[PDB]
Parts: C-alpha cells; structure tokens; sequence
RNA sequence: AUACAGUGAAACUGCGAAGGCUCAUUAAAUCAGUUAUCGUUUAUUUGAUAGUUCCAUGGUAUAACUGUGGUAAUUCUAGAGCUAAUACAUGCUAAUCUCGACCCUUUGGAAGAGAUGUAUUUAUUAGAUCAAUGUCUUCGGACUCUUUGAUGAAAUAACUUUUCGAAUCGCAUGGCCUUGUGCUGGCGAUGGUUCAUUCAAAUUUCUGCCCUAUCAACUUUCGAUGGUAGGAUAGUGGCCUACCAUGGUUUCAACGGGUAACGGGGAAUAAGGGUUCGAUUCCGGAGAGGGAGCCUGAGAAACGG
C-alpha cells in the first residue's frame, strides 16, 4: 500500500483551473423539488 | 548472355561437385578418429 | 507453390464426404483410362504422362494423409492407382538401360506403393473392397520376382503390404487365395536377416488366429503351414535376438505349444531353444522367462525325451531352483518343470519340491530332515534347492547346516564327481562369504567347518558369537599360520565381512589388523597367492575410494607391508601399475 | 600512448598506431608499421611501409595480408620473400616481443591454444584458438588450453600436445609474462590462481592463470626453435 | 516504457541524493503493447542494427500444441479468465504470455477423428470440451517480442491445476 | 589477491639513484678508459655556449646513434624546446663551469639514503650478516 | 509444493550438473521440489568466482545472507581492523542454514538486484 | 566510327566534414584496474560455412529533358509531353546419397528398400554396456567384482504473409566431335546464409590516500527487502506492474557534513641532484534560445532533422 493512496497535496495541479460561482442553472431548491422523489 | 548462362551452371556444378564432396571427405576422417578412439 | 499446396492440403479437409470424393474423382479423371486399362494393363505411356501419374500418386498420398481416416475412397481411384502402378512396372521392365526415366518411373512406383498402403493405413476396416482379386493379380503379376526383396532392415514396402494384408479380418481373401505367407516366408527364412524379422515373425504369428478363425479350410491349411513355418524357422528368433523383444518369441512360442504337437524331435527342439532362452542371455525378464519354462513344459507334456531332454530339464530346474524369482511364480513354474522332466531324478525332485513349497508351511523344515534321514542319490537339484535355502532365504538354517554335512557326507561317500559338486560348493560359499548376509555367512562359515571335518577349532570359535577373545584366537591362529590363494581369500572376506564397514563395534583396529596378517600370510605364499594378495590389496584399493576411507587407509598402509618384505627380500615385477597407483594416491593426497 | 610489448622508443612521434582488428587482441599484438618501420628497420617511414606492403612482401600465416594495422599476436610466423625471411615473434622475460629468425620447415606451421570445443550445430566438433582458426574435427580428448599444430599450407591441425603435469608451458598474461620452465608445482584452484609453476634459474616459484599460459612442448623437446643469449 | 537502470531508485543500503543523469539511448522501454484480438497486425520495430521485432498487437492464429502427442495446430482466441499478474488484464481481455485462454477445438477433433478413426483413454473433464468445443490453452509464445501466438493445451494436470485455482 | 602486469617494476629505471659523485669515483677508479673528445671538438657555440657537460655529450651521443640508426632528423617541437632547451642552457650556464658542472654541491640530495646503503641486502639479521661476510 | 499460478514446473524431474566439484542432492536430482534457481537442476549455469563464509540472517525465503570476515594486511595504522561483507543468496533443497553454518556460493547471473550467487555447499 | 565512343557548365551517384565552446560544484556511485556474459548487441578485421519442379528471357511508371506558367522570393513551385536501370516488382531453371539377396574372383556391384535445407516461434527424448596381460585353468569358456579402456549417463508434429539454390568480374581456346558456339571446360577475386574471433558498447564480481559519532540510525515518503508471473529489453535484473511475505544496512563504522573536489586521485611520462615547481587523461553532468514529443543509424535520446 505504499504508492497505493497516497493523500498528499500536489504541485502544479493544486491551481489548474478556476472554480465557478452560480454554476448549475438550476436552483438547490430546483435539486430538492426535482428528486424528493 | 547465353555463354554466361553456360558459365554460370557450370561454376554451380562445380561448386557443388567441390564443397558438397569436400564435406563429407573430412567426416570421413571424423569417422577414422572415432573408429580409433 | 509447395508450402501453399501443403497450406490446400492442410484445408483441404473442411468440405463433406461427398465433395471430397468429387475432388479425387476429378484428381482421379486426369490419365485413369478405364477404357483402355480396367481389363488387363494400359495401352501406352510417356514421360510428361508418368509425371502426371507420378504426381496423381502424390496428389493420393498428400489426400490420404490429409484426410487419413476416410480419403473420399472410390472405385475409380482404385482403378487409376491400379493403372498407375501397372503403368510404372510396364515401363520400368521394358524400357531399355539408360536410368533415368526409369530410376524416375522406379521412385515413381516406390511412390506409388506407399500411397497404396496409405490407403490400407487411413480406411482399413472401413471399405473392405470385394473386388480385391484384381489388383490382388495385377500386383502379384507385378511383383512375382519379389521374393527375398523386402528381407532388409529397412525394406517396407512390399513387406508392409503383407504386414498390412496379414494384420486383417476379412482383407486376407487375397493371402489365402494363392501365396503371401510363402513368398514372405521364404525372405523370413532368407538367412541373411535383419532386424525386420521380428517384426514378420509377430505379423505371422498375429496372423496366424485370423487363418485359425476363418472357416476355411485353405486357411486351416495355411494356419498349418505358419505352424509348418515356425517350425522351420527355428534359427531365426535364436540368430535375431539381440534386444530385449524375446515376449514375441515367448509369445509364439506359447502359442506354438498350445496350438501344434507336430513331432517328438520338434518338442525335443523345442525344449532345447527354451532351455537357451534362459542359457542365452541373462536380460530375459520374469514374465517373459517365465512364459517361456512353461512353453517347454509344455511341449515336455507332450513329446519329451526320456534321458537328452530329461538331463535337459533336469539342468533348466538346476537353474530355475536356484533362482526361484518373483515370488514364488518361477519357485512354482519349476516345481512344474520338475514334475514333467520324467525321470527318477525329476521324481525326486517333485516330490522334495512338493514337500517344502506347501504355501509357507513348517514343511520346509520337514522336509529337510525327511530327505537328510532319507537321503535321495539324485543330488543335483537337492543341493540347489538346499543351496537357496542356506543363502539368505531365513529358515532352514540348522537344516542349511545339516544339508551341507549330509553333502559333504555323500561326498565322502564317493570317494571324485561328487568332489567336483564339493568345487561347486566351494564355488557358491565364496559368493555366499563375499556378500551381505548375516545368516547365509554364518551357513557358509559351517560349511566351511564341515568342509574342514586346530583348523576346525578356529572355524568354530570365529563362528562363535564372542569376538573378543574370538578374535584374539584368530588373531593367534593367524600368526600360527605364518609362522592358500582362495582358501585365504575366503578366510579374509569371511572376517573384512564380520569387520565390513560396522562402525558400531570397537576393536576395528584390531580387526583390519587380523585382515592384513592373514592377507600377509597369504602374500607369503609368493608361488601361488601372489596374484590373491594382489587382487585382495586391489580390492582394498578401490574400497579406499568407495565412499569409505578411513579404515580402507589403514589397510591400504598394512597391505604395502607385502610390497615391503618382497622389496627387501628382492634386495623382477611390475613397476608401472605401481608408480601410476603411486600417482594416484598423489592425486588423493592433493584432495 | 605506447604499450610496453612493442619495444618502441620515445623519440619517436605523438600519435601512436592502434592496430585495426583481426585475429588477436589490441593489447596482446604489434602491427606491421610498428614491426617493420621501427623494429627491425625494414622502413623509415608509413609510406614506404605502405609502399612495401602494396608490393606484397609480407607473407604472415602463409597469406599476404597487406596492411599497416595487421595485428600480429603471438608466434604468427611473418614471411617476407626477399633474402627468405622467417621470423616467429614471441614473449622475452621482461615483457616485450622479442622476434626470433626461424627456418622454412619451422615457419611452415604455427601452433595455437585450444580456448573451447564445441557441439555448435549439426554434429560437428569444432575447436578454436587465438588466431580463431575454426578447424574441423579433431579428437574428443581435446580439453581446453591444449596446444594444436596448425598445417599454414591447408588449415589442418596436424600434431596435439595434451595439457597436463609435466608439460612445458609458455605464460603470456599477468605479472609472469614471457617464462619459461614450467616444472616446481602443479595447483589448479576453482576460480583463481589456478596452474602450472614455473621455475628459474634458482629455481624459483610463480603463481599465474589458466587462460594467461598455453603449452609449447615437452621437458626439453619444443618443436619450436628458441632464442638464446 | 520509461528505463532500465538503478540510478533511479534505491539499492540495499538505503542511499539518496539521485539527480544522475540525462537518460541514454540503451535505458530504452518501449510502450507496453498489451496484445488483443482484432485483425492481425504486427508492428516492424527496429533495433540494434537490422534486428527487426516483431510486436503483434490483434493477432489470432494460434498455433495451439496437442500435449500428449505434441500436435501443434492452428486455431482462434476467445478470451483469458485468470492471469495474476495483473487482475486487470482479465478484466480488459488481452493476450499475453502464460495466459489462459480458450479455443474453439474443431481443428482437435479434426485430427482426432482423422488419425484415430471415432468420435468421442483421455481425460474426463477435457473430453467435456472434446464435446463441446471450447478448450483451455496456455500461450506459450511472446506476441511483444515475437510477434506470435503459440500455445500449450490443457490435459489433465496441468488443467485441474489451474481449475481448482479459478 | 591476484597479478596485474606492472612496467614500472619490471621497466630499467636505473636513475632514482644515479648520483655524479659515484659516478665519477667510479670513472676515477674504473681502470678502462672513457671516451673524451679532440679537445676543441667539444666546446658549443665558438663558446657561446660552455663546453658541455658529460650528461650533454652522452645524450648528444645517445640522439646521433638514434639518429643515423632510423634515418630521421630531430625536430623544432616547441613545447619541448621551450622547455628543455632554454631551461637546460640556462642552467647550463648557472652550474656548468669550464666544462665541469658544479649544480649539485648547491643541492639538497642525500647520497646515503637513496643510492647507497643497500635495501634488499639490508642483512636484518646476525646469521645474515655473518653469512654475507663468511 | 504449489502455491502459486501459471504452471509451477521445470523449464526443460528435469536434472542437470554443473560439475567444477560440487555435489547435488539426491532429492535435488530426483524430487518434487521445483529448482528454478537452484543451480544443481536449475535454469542458470555456473562461472565466476566461489565465496565462503558464515551467515548473520536467514529472515526471508530465498534470501541467505552471508558474512563474510577476511584478513586484510593493513599497512596505515599497522593493525589489521577485521573485515565484514554482506550478500543474498537463493535457496537450495539441501541445508535449512541456521546462524554460525559456514557455507559457499558461486556467481552466475544476477537473480534479483543484488544477488549473483546461489549456494553449493554447506559442512 | 550514320545505335555508344574525347573536352565537359548543371543534375543523380560513391564518400567528405570521422569529433569543438561555456556553465552549476559529484567523495571508490565521477574514475582506474579486474571477474563474468551457455546474462547480451555488433558494420568493419580474421578463420570457417547451402540439395522439395502434372496440362532463348518477364510489366508500366517516374526522372534528367522539352514545353506552358505562377510568385517579391528561396535547394518555393504547378500542370502537359516523352524516356532508361544491378531503381520498382512479377517471374524461364541435370539427376547424385546409404543399406547392399545375388556376386566371380577381380575391370565386382546389378535388383530391391530407405534419401534429400535454411530463417522465425512451440514438445518427447538419442543426447547401461563390451575388449584382455588375470578370478578356475578342466592349457577349452558364463567372464566384470577385482587389473587396466571405450559409445556413453539434433531425431521428429507445426506456424511465419520466409530468404535463397549467382542476370558480378578477371586470367586462361585449352579439351573434346553428340557435325555445330553440340558439351565449352580449368582456376581465382566479388557475391551469398550461418558460426566463431576481433573491434566497441552495456551490465556485473571485487580492489584503490581527507577529517569525520555534535551524522546512531537509515531504509518502506520514484519498491524499502525478497518471492511468483507477465510487460519492456540487446539481454540478466522490482527495470515497471498484479499478488504475497516484513524485510535489508549499521559501533567489524550505515547513512549523512566541506573545501587549498581552478584541486585531487598513480591518470601517466619521467628528467644523471629541482626532493610534494618539474609530463598528461578526467574536475561533476549538461547545452546547441527554453523545457516536451518523434526520426535516422554497427554506434546517438545527433553540434549536422
């Protein structure tokens, strides 16, 4: 399990991209009226 | 070009009637030493 | 082209029967002329021709082997292989001597023939052609004059024709027709033999059942005529057996015994080739040595002699007694032996056969005491069958003991041929004294004692399970001594076997020293056990390198004791043996 | 940037020769530039030697081999043709290739070390030596660091000398290069140090390897000629 | 491929400070080229002077051996079940050396009805694929360095050797 | 361990320990004569140069042997000459008098150590050295 | 005798000898055990140079680790400062070699990274 | 010299350049020797080394060259028309080798049976005996246990898009009568497959001068340590990956600390008096603007893509 899983942070990747704010279309209260069932 | 066809399969022959008997004429002498040995 | 005609060949097997037959009726349709040669023979040929047939045989032999179960075998491919090979034998005996088309029409037939017994190779038992007499003729027409030309080491193709038309059911019509185990066997009784042989001898001896099975009475004829021909081949499987296939003679022979009783001198000759299969060569096996006694008992039970044969089986039980291999089964097919020998010798012998192999009984011991009180003048297996009972076979060992002064006391009795069985006593207690045994030595050591019957007190206090002081007595009784080549010889691999390698015992100094004194008192007797002492140091040489050296040096160092007093008494011998030993233990001196 | 075996002054030049491949080794032969121009003085100059060796003079091992960089190792007889010259070269005892004059029926064969016999293919045994002359079927009882005597008219091997204890053995390789007298001990080892001893004039003691000694005769008969001094 | 070379990685003593080297040409790893089952292409790769390589890719005419007879003939591929050393590979069904995979045996019965006459003194649990059709065989052959397929069958053994492990 | 082949124990050096007091008590006392010039035959430069010494005379002899030996006139070879040849005259004429060179009654360099006082016959030993007398 | 895949066998039970005076094992000529790197049947064959000495730790299969103390003539501070050396070794289907056991090995063809020698002998 | 014939701009060709500067500081890991590779590559050097043939010579497609042109322009170009090969690629080819039923006795083999390669990658196996100078001589023999030697512990069933069985030349008209180049017929260089050697490279055994315990732990944090199999390799190899075991080095100096590591280690020549000046190979690895990827070759991660 040496190499296996290794939970180190990473050098070049650690500002690859850039997140996003609104993101989905949707809304969160779309997401919980969209599959309460 | 027909003369070189008659020098050609006679140089074949003759390397065959030399190499293909000179083969066999020094395993014959490896048959005299392990007759000997 | 060849590569991707073998690549067809080796696909040329995926389409059914029906067009696999089409194929090789279109390979057949090339040159058959079944107008022209169905009859009798062809009507001309030629030499592009023969090549097609050459290579129609081939185009056979490649279809046979590809599709070697089925072929697709049809009538009109028969008839062009019958054309074929006509063709090739027409052309090849009457064109005239130039050689070259007819050594290319000859590989052409030896071709030809070996597609033809491909066929008999790959569909046997499947067509069974009921018009086999055509080219039964054609080919007996042809090959007339091959009557010792397949007696080879390697000579198979007419030879493997007749192995194939003998090794069939119903495929022997065209054998029992005229001729095939004539001509076969007159290149079987061709005297100049090759290793072949054994092999037409079991295709004539699984061939002669099918002859024995057919109803017909020209095949009965000719089952007497194979039993005719083992008859008269009785110096063939005895010149041919240079390999350990002697189950095929044992095969025929009991075969032979149990089909055919023929004539007295027959059994007579019978007897005497079974007594020189186990008087011929000692790598003959237990089931084959033994089907092979029973084969001369039985035709011993038919046709046997009265006093040739009887002294005969007399001597085959002398060595079937002392051997008694594979528990029992020889001990069991000798007692047979012994009772169909017939004679007073052979009576005896079954009755004091009879009475000690009674299934592990105390009648062994019975009935040693029975024939010692009751003392038969045969002898001879008497003493082999009371020799393997005081070897190491673990009873009988007082009765062992008794059995060697009762023919010590017969050899008394005599007083010159019993002598001589004393040479044979004397003969076997050497091999019995230079061994392992532990009773069977002990028996030797009093055969020894009754052989002796001073002396006789250091027989029996070295047999006296004390080995101290009895040691120290033989010690004595050595120095006495020197104060004898095989007596000494006997008398020192009696006490190198009391002192072989038993390390377990102390007083092993003294005990190789007893070896090498009476080793020295040997080698004092210069003018005949010279060569004893030579061959005891010799032996104690090579036990100095056998995985064992430390008593082995010692000896080594007592026995140059003899090398030292002839030196100083010398004051001419053999200088180069001695000196390349002396390199040799240079050689062990650099270990 | 000279070896020490070639017997070659300083005053000489700068660039070295290296000898072109062939059948000994770079570190065990001298060419025939630093054999004739500057040994035996057969030259002044590359291109003269280089002229002689166009005329074809030079006759090593029977054959003509003309080239400045032939790499002639050990005992490879140079035959030259004017004034019949026949020279087989060996080692001196201080390391160097001392050149002997030799006569027709000597330089009419060489000998040669057997480095391994081999089953190589289709049932043919097969021996080689430090020439690599790869001559056909010889006997079964040619172990390795045996000496065979080639024929230099065909390539057959002619007479065979067996190594063994009491052998006379020539040393060429490590810290014994180039003596002779092969007789105060026998020690073959399992890896190392392993041989036959060579004494002196005292008769002093020598360890050495295998394949850096190879046989030359007998104890007192050498079918080849020596030098003396 | 990457390399081939110690400077990289530890020895048995546990040493550091690497930063060796620029890596020469004879440190030379090629690409894995995990062989599968496809059309038959083999790639012509060079080295070391005219040494021609032959690395098949999608090959599939296995040259399959008879084992008790040694009858090496020509068949398909279906498919590898078990092959530790990559629990992967069987998962992704590629062609490697020591795989066992499984042919369709019409060719077996071909010569065992053609040299032996009927149809079925072999095995029991290998005559069920006699049978059937689908045989277990092992590749023998290196199809990434020699470019082919050759294999040994499943007779017994060797096949309750490997059925008793999966 | 094992043998690898050293030139420089096997190669003549004779020049660690060649000392030119020994050598000229030795020419002194050598009882065969030595080989010197027709007296002007032997000065360098119309005495530009000094006479020359004995080392220059025999490394003269030593490059005319070579010389006439391989058939090769020496070179104009600038490093070597712009070492050896200005360093030699130069010392030549600080050390070499009339002839004679007197440099190394001006150097550091123990006779005894080096050249004298034998090393492999050092007779460590009583018997030694009584056998070596006796 | 099989605890892994992939047909545990000798490569062509199978027996063979190096020779150069070191004995195989009867089992070793004939018995089940595999020899795969044992050199007596093996797949390597022998050359080089043959080592001697005791052991410090037989921990893992397959690894036998030699000591091996030599003298060495010191010439720097006069005393001769006692020499230790290491090496792994494969098995062989002769000696389970415990701590002490005087043992040698010969060199043939690296088997893992370090590992060049294969034991021979044990007395 | 009416199919070639000397000069020869510009084009194909064979080869040439066949080994040159600067920059950051590696402690037997850079280096030197040595052991080995039946653990491996190899142009050139050298020695050796080829047997499958059914009813008088094989095909268009490109140059150079002409001709029409474009573009500011290149060792940038495009159409059209021809034309040659040691370029491309399909294809023409006598009978000899052993065992010898028979021998007519020497001029001895006629019949029959068995033959016949390479290159690639798969399996079974050939890879215990007999001869005497002697056991007993019964002056015959079963003889190996003794006394010594010997054969001896590539033959075959398949794939592969398989290479070949001379379209090279020179010296020598030479022998034969198959009635015309009817057979030519003797030798040598270049070929040509394969092996070994040599060359070189890669790994690998070991040996080799700083002070170092205020460096006592390191190694599993580029697998640490080994086993099994595969991949990749020129092959050996945890070199890489799956699975498994928890190993391995060390106070008998692990691992770590720096420079008069622009200095040192023989790396080597030594000099007839300079005693650590005094000959040289190498400081470490890189780089062709910067990292990355690919290609060529006997050899390369090319000073020339």
């Amino acid at each position: 399990k040496g190499r296996k899983l290794n939970y180190s942070v990473q050098d070049p990747i650690a500002n690859y991209e850039a997140p996003i704010t609104s993101g989905y279309k949707w809304s969160d209260d779309q997401i919980d009226e969209f599959f309460a069932g | 070009r027909l003369q070189r066809k008659r020098h050609q399969r006679a140089l074949k022959v003759r390397n065959a009637q030399a190499q293909r008997e000179a083969a066999a004429e020094y395993a014959q002498l490896l048959a005299k030493r392990l007759s000997e040995r | 082209n060849g590569s991707q005609s073998i690549k067809a060949e080796d696909e040329k097997v995926v389409m059914p029967y029906v067009l696999r037959i089409f194929f090789g009726r279109a390979q057949v349709p090339p040159t058959s002329g079944q107008k022209r040669s169905r009859k009798i023979a062809v009507i001309s040929v030629l030499p592009n021709f023969k090549k097609p047939y050459i290579n129609d045989f081939l185009s056979l032999a490649s279809e046979r082997l590809d599709y070697n179960y089925f072929f697709g075998n049809s009538h009109q491919i028969n008839s062009s292989k019958a054309t074929l090979k006509t063709i090739r034998r027409m052309t090849g005996f009457v064109n005239i001597v130039n050689s070259t088309l007819s050594v290319l029409r000859t590989n052409f037939p030896l071709h030809t023939n070996s597609v033809l017994q491909p066929l008999i190779y790959s569909i046997a038992m499947a067509y069974y052609v009921l018009d086999t007499e055509s080219t039964e003729e054609v080919h007996l027409r042809k090959m007339a004059s091959n009557l010792r030309q397949q007696g080879l080491k390697c000579l198979s193709s007419v030879f493997e024709f007749v192995g194939n038309t003998f090794d069939w059911s119903t495929s022997m019509e065209d054998i029992y027709a005229v001729v095939v185990k004539p001509r076969i066997s007159h290149f079987s009784d061709e005297n100049l033999q090759q290793p072949s042989s054994l092999l037409r001898l079991f295709l004539y001896w699984a061939h002669n059942p099918s002859l024995y099975q057919f109803l017909y009475y020209d095949e009965f004829a000719t089952a007497t005529a194979l039993m005719d021909t083992i008859s008269n081949q009785h110096v063939k499987e005895a010149v041919i057996g240079p390999i350990i296939e002697a189950a095929d003679s044992i095969i025929r022979n009991p075969v032979n015994d149990d089909h055919y009783v023929d004539l007295v001198t027959l059994i007579c000759t019978s007897c005497l080739k079974i007594l020189p299969s186990l008087y011929v060569k000692l790598s003959d096996s237990n089931s084959i040595s033994t089907f092979l006694n029973l084969l001369v008992s039985i035709t011993e039970m038919g046709f046997i002699q009265d006093d040739h044969v009887r002294s005969r089986l007399i001597s085959s039980l002398i060595s079937i007694l002392k051997g008694k291999l594979k528990k029992l089964q020889e001990n069991d097919t000798q007692k047979i032996l012994k009772i169909l020998k017939l004679i007073v010798f052979n009576y005896n012998c079954s009755w004091s056969d009879i009475e000690e192999l009674y299934t592990t009984i105390s009648s062994l011991f019975k009935t040693f005491d029975e024939r010692n009180l009751r003392v038969s003048l045969t002898e001879l297996f008497i003493e082999l069958g009371r020799k393997v009972p005081e070897l190491e076979s673990i009873s009988k060992l007082v009765a062992d003991l008794n059995s060697y002064s009762s023919s010590r006391m017969h050899e008394y009795d005599f007083p010159d041929f019993i002598n001589e069985k004393p040479n044979l006593n004397e003969a076997s207690k050497s091999i019995s004294m230079l061994k392992d045994i532990l009773l069977p030595n002990i028996r030797i050591g009093l055969r020894d004692s009754l052989e002796e019957v001073v002396l006789s007190y250091m027989v029996k206090n070295t047999k006296y399970f004390t080995d101290f002081e009895d040691m120290a007595i033989l010690l004595y009784n050595g120095d006495e001594e020197a104060d004898r080549r095989q007596r000494a010889i006997k008398r020192l691999g009696e006490h190198a076997h009391q002192l072989k390698d038993n390390s377990i015992s102390h007083y092993l100094i003294p005990m190789i020293e007893h070896y090498v004194f009476s080793d020295d008192e040997r080698y004092r007797n210069i003018g005949n056990e010279t060569q004893i002492a030579i061959g005891g140091l010799a032996q104690h040489m090579s036990w100095n390198q056998y995985k064992a050296l430390l008593r082995r040096y010692i000896s080594m160092l007592k026995t140059k004791p003899n090398q030292m007093k002839q030196a100083v008494q010398l004051i001419t011998l053999r200088i180069v043996r001695d000196g390349a030993e002396s390199k040799l233990t240079l050689s062990k001196f650099p270990s | 940037a000279a070896p020490h075996h070639w017997l070659l002054d300083k005053l000489s030049g700068c660039y070295a020769p290296r000898p072109s491949a062939g059948p000994h080794k770079l570190r065990e032969s001298l060419p025939l530039i630093v054999f004739l121009r500057n040994r035996l003085k057969y030259a002044l100059n590359g291109r003269e030697v280089k002229a002689i060796l166009m005329q074809r003079h030079v006759k090593v091992d029977g054959k003509v081999r003309t080239d400045t960089t032939y790499p002639a190792g050990f005992m490879d007889v140079i035959t030259l043709d004017a004034t019949n010259e026949n020279f087989r070269l060996v080692y001196d005892v201080k390391g160097r290739f001392a050149v002997h004059r030799i006569t027709d029926e000597e330089a009419s064969y060489k000998l040669g070390k057997v480095k391994k016999v081999q089953l190589g293919k289709k049932g043919v045994p097969y021996v080689v030596t430090h020439d690599g002359r790869t001559i056909r079927y010889p006997d079964p009882n040619i172990k390795v660091n045996d000496t065979v005597k080639i024929d230099l008219a065909s390539g057959k091997i002619t007479d065979f000398i067996k190594f063994d204890a009491g052998k006379l053995v020539y040393v060429t390789g490590g810290r014994n290069l180039g003596r002779i007298g092969t007789i105060v001990h026998k020690e073959r080892h399992d890896g190392g140090f392993d041989l036959v001893h060579i004494k002196d004039s005292l008769d002093n003691t020598f360890v050495t390897r295998l394949n850096n000694v190879f046989v030359i005769g007998e104890q007192g008969k050498p079918y080849i000629s020596l030098p003396k001094g | 491929g990457i390399s081939r070379d110690s400077r990289h990685k530890r020895s048995a003593t546990g040493a550091k400070r690497a930063q060796f080297r620029k890596k020469r040409k004879f440190e030379l790893g090629r690409q894995p080229a995990n062989t599968k089952i496809g059309a038959k292409r083999i790639h012509s790769v060079r080295t070391r002077g005219g040494n021609k390589k032959y690395r098949a890719l999608r090959i599939e005419t296995g040259n399959f051996s008879w084992a008790s007879e040694g009858i090496s003939k020509k068949t398909r591929i279906a498919g590898v079940v078990y092959h530790p050393s990559n629990n992967e590979l069987v998962r992704t069904n590629t062609l490697t050396k020591a795989a066992i995979v499984q042919i369709d045996a019409t060719p077996f019965r071909q010569w065992f009805e053609a040299h032996y006459g009927q149809t079925l003194k072999i095995e029991s649990s290998v005559e069920s694929q006699f049978s059937a059709g689908r045989l277990y065989a092992c590749i023998s052959s290196r199809p990434g360095q020699s470019g082919r397929c050759d294999g040994y069958i499943l007779e017994g053994e060797e096949l309750a050797f490997y059925l008793r492990r999966l | 361990f094992e043998d690898r082949f050293d030139a420089r124990e096997h190669k003549d050096r004779s020049n660690k320990s060649r000392m030119q007091a020994m050598e000229e008590y030795i020419r002194e006392s050598s009882d065969q004569p030595d080989w010197s010039a027709s007296i002007g035959a032997d000065i360098v430069n119309h005495g530009r140069g000094g006479i020359k010494s004995l080392r220059d005379t025999e490394k003269e002899r030593r490059v005319t042997s070579f010389e006439e030996d391989n058939f090769t006139r020496l070179n104009i070879t600038n490093k070597a000459e712009k070492r050896k040849q200005k360093q030699r005259e130069r010392n030549a004429r600080m050390n070499v008098i009339g002839g004679e060179d007197f440099g190394i009654f001006s150097s550091k360099r123990k006779l005894e150590d080096s050249t004298s006082r034998r090393g492999a016959k050092k007779t460590r030993s009583a018997w030694d050295r009584a056998q070596r007398r006796l | 005798q099989s605890e892994r895949a992939f047909q545990k066998q000798p490569h062509i039970r199978w027996y063979k000898n190096a020779g150069l005076g070191f004995k195989t094992p009867k089992t070793a000529i004939e018995g089940s055990y595999i020899d795969k790197k044992c050199p007596f049947t093996g797949l390597v064959s022998i050359r080089g140079k043959i080592l001697t000495g005791t052991v410090v730790s037989t921990k893992m299969h397959r690894t036998i680790v030699i000591r091996r103390a030599y003298l060495h003539y010191i010439p720097k501070y006069n005393r001769y400062e006692k020499r230790h050396k290491n090496v792994p070794v494969h098995v062989s289907p002769a000696f389970r070699v415990q701590v002490g056991d005087i043992v040698t090995v010969g060199q043939c063809r690296p088997i893992s990274k370090t590992v060049r020698f294969n034991v021979v002998k044990v007395s």
